[PDB]
Order: C-alpha cells, then sequence, then structure tokens
C-alpha cells in the first residue's frame, strides 16, 4: 500500500489496506474467477486476509455488514472472537461441525471454506485446496 | 471480418467489468486525439498498436479480474 496508487483513494484504515491487497495484488490479472463478491469485492477472501494479517475484529466487523446467508457461522465468528480464541463454547461447534461437512465441505468458495475450516477446526485433515499461496 | 468484430467487442466486453474509467484519463497522452476520434470500424478494421498497450495496461494494473485477465494474455500472444 505504502507506494503509489489510488495513495490508495481512501483512508489509510487497515481494512482498507488489505482491500488493496486483494484487489490491486494477486487475486486479478485483469480481474475475475470463482470468488463471491458483493459491490466489487471478495468479501470471503477479505476475512481469511484480515484474520491472517492477525486483525480478527476486523474481519469479524467485515462479517458483520457481509449481506450473506450462513449467518449461523456468524455467530460463531463472535465469541471465537470474544474469547481467547479458543472459542469453546460447551455448546454449538458439534452443531457447526455438521454443517460444515455436509453442506460446506463438498463445494464451495475456497475462502468461505477456509474460513470455516480454520475458526471452527473443522476438518483435522489437514489442507485448504485453492487458497494456500505460501510456505 | 465477422471473426475480427467479434474479437473487438469481446476485449469490449472485458472492459465493461470495471475499472476502465480510471486507467483511460490517466493513460491518455499525446496520442490522445487519435484514441478518441477511433470509430468502431476503426476497431473492426483494427488500429493494433494503441490497443495493446492500453490492454497491457490493463493486465499490469490490477483492473483485470482473474479469469478476464488470463484472457487478455492469451490475446495479446495470440494476436499481438
Amino acid at each position: 500500500v505504502f507506494g503509489n496508487l489510488h495513495q490508495l483513494g481512501g483512508v489509510p484504515g487497515t481494512y482498507q489496506l488489505v482491500r488493496s491487497f486483494l484487489n490491486i495484488k494477486l487475486p486479478a490479472p485483469l480481474p475475475g474467477l470463482q470468488d463471491g463478491e458483493v459491490e466489487g469485492h471478495p468479501v470471503w477472501a477479505l476475512i481469511y486476509y484480515c484474520m491472517r494479517c492477525g486483525d480478527l475484529l476486523a474481519a469479524s466487523q467485515v462479517v458483520n455488514r457481509a449481506q450473506h446467508q450462513l449467518g449461523e457461522f456468524k455467530t460463531w465468528f463472535q465469541e471465537y472472537m470474544n474469547s481467547k480464541d479458543r472459542r469453546l463454547s460447551p455448546a454449538t461447534e458439534n452443531k457447526l461441525r455438521l454443517h460444515y461437512r455436509r453442506a460446506l465441505r463438498n463445494n464451495t468458495d475456497p475462502y468461505k471454506r477456509a474460513v470455516y475450516c480454520i475458526i471452527g477446526r473443522c476438518d483435522v485433515t489437514d489442507n485448504q485446496s485453492e487458497v494456500a499461496d505460501k510456505t | 471480418l465477422v471473426r475480427k468484430s467479434y474479437q473487438a467487442l469481446a476485449l469490449w466486453k472485458l472492459l465493461c467489468e470495471h475499472q476502465f474509467t480510471i486507467i483511460v484519463a490517466e493513460l491518455q497522452k499525446e496520442l490522445q486525439e487519435q484514441l478518441k476520434i477511433t470509430t468502431f470500424k476503426d476497431l473492426v478494421i483494427r488500429d493494433k498498436e494503441l490497443t495493446g498497450a492500453l490492454i497491457a495496461s490493463l493486465i499490469n494494473c490490477y483492473i483485470r479480474d482473474n479469469a478476464a485477465v488470463d484472457g487478455i494474455s492469451l490475446h495479446l500472444q495470440d494476436i499481438c
């Protein structure tokens, strides 16, 4: 971000810096393919990267604003965040896991899968298909 | 000719997707006068060099997203 552009149009907030990474950096040669995008922005990729950065809170906020419909997950994100990040509810974690296996596991947008898998610790057999790009 | 028109239109289909306007404003230089008075037929019976430069900018810059970008690179390779 600290190098030309726009200089990004908006304020230097962390969120925008990541939007820049996702948009300017190599998610697009000349933009496209299989993300879920609203208003020109891959939300799931954003949450994933923000999470990658360590900005969990911001990632949570993005989800809140998201316009999405897996919303139960939204709940499970927030408490994961609230606690020590080992979100352990004696309650639902089990429920989240079932949904992952049935709905999410066989399908979806790579980043969405990443967020579910990583936050949830959903499927211990380990690896994320499309978006592991670095060692 | 029909194929050529297809190609030009295809590029435009690409451009419509996004952030075309910003690049255009920044890019245009002395050549610009020639560019602005370019007709569709001019594209139909192409003015190759300018488009190549522009397309390169589309790819170099972030504007093209995903699959689109791959397509131009293919295009530059094929007919450029």
